[PDB]
């Protein structure tokens, strides 16, 4: 039946997307250091299929790791625009989540969500590299639960 | 006491210069560089098998905030507002009101995880060990609003991680 | 028979892969998405203005150097002649003149890049 | 061809007319901007700019404030390129 | 006491001269911003905004103040010239997303408790 065929196509495409999540080298602050430590041998992003890649044209997930300030927010929004779809935003740290320590400052965006649609909120100051890996795996399951071709079949 | 890190003049004996020319032509330190990486590939990798294998922690680890309670069942919090008055990020909001029994307990105890800095200052300030930073750190959420913790959510965390948090405090209270 | 059949196979396979790459993925395009990438912030505006290349001398003498290899390449068949003395003298003449050209460039700045 | 007070005057009147805040009928050779037309000094800035850009040469600020009415405008642009009737 | 150091100008006339040349630079610039920054507002729609910005602080009379805003406007021009401001930074001058605010007392009374 057509539903089974589109189901299997959904599983294949979602598996590819979740098993080759290519992130972006967009570290901003101390939350980037853990972003490096999970790339360090101990946790090693590489075994999970995730390999760092600059040039947003060839990346899927943006881990906004660090404080997002007013002077940088236009750059972050523009760079998010460069990403071809599908795209995902993982927010690392309290600063990139809702403001963190400098939530009441004059030149800090009170949450990265106000600029891009954040897909996964990873809490911490900074989050432990295990916690960030957990957030990435949660995003992976999110991609696994996508129903693109199913919705197309029931257009 | 100081040392000259790069103050070495190379010897100009015929043997020395022959060795330098051999290293230049027949790449020698380059071969050493290859050999080092060969030696480490043959070595054991350091990666752990997350999530089936977890990196080591300590009983002092700071994670998800949680409200504890006495063994009787009554909450430890008495709304003294030390944690709210000491939080560097002003992430705690407390509203108190005398309960029906008479004990002073928070009618609202909200901790904003999206604004928290996980310093642990609240758990030091608490005179009754009511608010603690639990061992949990894998509590990422898909939406922002789920990170704005209420009193009920914090009490649920306290009731859930109580087995771990009681042991962690038991193994660390003597240092404090 | 064989060589152009090959070449055709490669070019059609490549053009196909391009076609599936460009028609299947269901693209959604907007102006800021195709905006030029300049490490975030909007580019100053150029990408076609003159871009100075200081090895212009080096780049052009590459043309003469690569030209000489056309004279040089008949050697595998030139060795199998009955006049090895003349062939050896002429081959060494080419190589010595190339060495002289390279040395003249090296001494008279030449290979050194402009600033 | 060489051009004289006639061409300078007519180009001055033209590029003074394209201005919207200027009025078509109170516009005259004797129409001082402050007095007849009722403008601002900031408006005189683009009067003298509409002078310079179409007239080619730039006119500095040391002299721009002196030119306050179309005669002075035409006179100055006449003495610049040596117009002596 | 009543007499204090000057910044750049030594009278109101020189401060007005500096204001005049700053307006000169801005007025000459505006179409270059419209084209280079890929703005969608009309050229006049930026020149009148420059005029309005100049007219905003047209009430000041202390010379040193006038030199201070002359330097500040020069800095903003400097940012606008070498694409240091971006499209969003420039567009902030035209408060677009801001809903229009009321001026009569009756609407303010209807909308909230503010002066
Ligand atoms: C001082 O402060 C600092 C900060 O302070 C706040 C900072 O923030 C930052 C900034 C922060 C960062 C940069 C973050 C940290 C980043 C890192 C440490 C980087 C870590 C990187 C890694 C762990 C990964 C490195 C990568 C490696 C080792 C290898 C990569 C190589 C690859 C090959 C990857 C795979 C990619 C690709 C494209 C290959 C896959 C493609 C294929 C297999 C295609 C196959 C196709 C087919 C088979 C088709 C077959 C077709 C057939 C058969 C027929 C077709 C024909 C038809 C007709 C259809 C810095 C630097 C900083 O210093
Ligand atoms: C070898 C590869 C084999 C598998 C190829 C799968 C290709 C899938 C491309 C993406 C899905 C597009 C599709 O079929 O329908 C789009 C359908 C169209 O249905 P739709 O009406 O929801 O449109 C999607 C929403 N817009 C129009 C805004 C893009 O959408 C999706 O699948 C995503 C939801
Ligand atoms: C929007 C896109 C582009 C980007 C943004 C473009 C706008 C940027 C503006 C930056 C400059 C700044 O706002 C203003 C400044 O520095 S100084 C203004 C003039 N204020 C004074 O000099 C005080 C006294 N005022 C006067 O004396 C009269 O106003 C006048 C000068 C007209 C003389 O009149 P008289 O002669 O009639
Ligand atoms: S959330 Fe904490 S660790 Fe992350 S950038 Fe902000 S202050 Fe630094
Ligand atoms: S540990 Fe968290 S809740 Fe406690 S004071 Fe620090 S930031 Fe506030
Ligand atoms: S410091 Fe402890 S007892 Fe005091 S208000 Fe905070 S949680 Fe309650």
């Amino acid at each position: 039946r057509g539903e089974y065929v589109v189901a299997k196509l959904d599983d294949l495409v979602n598996w590819a997307r979740r098993s080759s999540l290519w992130p972006m080298t967009f570290g901003l602050a101390c939350c980037a250091v853990e972003m490096m430590h999970m790339a360090a041998p101990r946790y090693d992003m590489d075994r999970f299929g995730v390999v760092f890649r600059a040039s947003p044209r060839q990346s899927d997930v943006m881990i906004v790791a660090g404080t997002l300030t007013n002077k940088m927010a236009p750059a972050l929004r523009k760079v998010y625009d460069q990403m071809p779809e599908p795209r995902y935003v993982v927010s690392m740290g309290s600063c990139a989540n809702g403001g963190g320590y400098y939530h009441y400052s004059y030149s800090v965006v009170r949450g990265c969500d106000r600029i891009v649609p954040v897909d996964i909120y990873v809490p911490g100051c900074p989050p432990t590299a295990e916690a960030l890996l957990y957030g990435i795996l949660q995003l992976q399951r999110k991609i696994k639960r996508e129903k693109r071709l199913r919705i197309w079949y029931r257009r | 006491t100081y040392k000259f890190v790069n103050m070495r003049e190379p010897s100009m004996d015929m043997k020395s210069v022959t060795d330098r020319a051999a290293q230049t032509l027949l790449w020698t330190e380059l071969v050493r560089g290859l050999g080092m990486t060969l030696s480490y590939l043959f070595r054991e990798p350091a990666t752990i098998n997350y999530p089936f294998e977890k990196g080591p922690l300590s009983p002092r680890f700071r994670g998800e905030h949680a409200l504890r309670r006495y063994p009787s069942g009554e909450e430890r919090c008495i709304a003294c507002k030390l944690c709210e008055a000491v939080c560097p990020a002003q992430a705690i909001t407390i509203e108190a009101e005398p309960r029906a029994d008479g004990s002073r307990r928070t009618t609202r105890y909200d901790i904003d995880m999206t604004k928290c800095i996980y310093c642990g200052f609240c758990q030091e300030a608490c005179p009754v060990d009511a608010i603690v930073e639990g061992p949990n750190f894998e509590f990422s959420t898909e939406t922002h609003e789920e990170l704005l913790y209420n009193k009920e959510k914090l009490l649920n965390n306290g009731d859930k991680w109580e087995a771990e948090i009681a042991a962690n405090i038991q193994a660390d209270y003597l240092y404090r | 028979m064989n060589i152009m059949l090959t070449l055709l196979t490669n070019v059609t396979l490549a053009s196909l892969l391009v076609l599936i790459a460009f028609w299947l993925p269901q693209l959604n395009a907007y102006s800021e998405k195709t905006s030029p990438y300049e490490c975030g912030f909007d580019p100053m505006g150029s990408a076609r203005l003159p871009f100075s290349m200081k090895f212009f001398l080096v780049a052009i003498t590459f043309l003469l150097f690569d030209l000489e290899i056309a004279l040089l390449l008949p050697l595998p068949w030139a060795s199998q002649t009955n006049n090895l003395k003349t062939m050896l003298t002429m081959a060494l003449f080419l190589l010595i003149l190339l060495a002289a050209s390279l040395a003249y460039e090296w001494t008279q700045k030449g290979l050194e890049w402009a600033e | 061809p060489p051009l004289t007070l006639e061409a300078i005057k007519d180009r001055v009147l033209y590029v003074l007319k394209l201005y919207d805040k200027i009025d078509p009928e109170k516009l005259s050779v004797n129409s001082h901007f402050m007095k007849d037309l009722g403008l601002d000094s900031l408006d005189q800035v683009e009067i003298i700019m509409a002078m310079e850009d179409e007239f080619g040469f730039e006119i500095p600020d040391i002299d721009a404030e002196k030119l306050m009415c179309p005669q002075e405008i035409v006179d100055y642009i006449a003495d610049k390129k040596d117009v002596y009737e | 006491g009543t007499s204090v150091k000057p910044i750049f100008s030594r009278d109101m006339n020189e401060a007005k001269r500096r204001v005049r040349e700053l307006y000169r630079a801005w007025y000459r610039e505006v179409p270059n911003t419209v084209h280079l920054f890929q703005l969608d507002i009309s050229v006049k729609q930026g020149r009148d905004k420059v005029r309005e910005m100049f007219m905003k602080n047209a009430h000041v009379t202390d010379p040193r103040v006038v030199d201070l805003l002359v330097i500040k406007g020069k800095m903003e021009l400097e940012e606008t010239i070498n694409v240091w401001k971006q499209r969003t930074h420039i567009m902030r001058f035209f408060h677009e997303t801001e809903a229009p605010r009321p001026t009569d007392f009756l609407s303010k009374f209807y909308v909230g408790h503010d002066p």
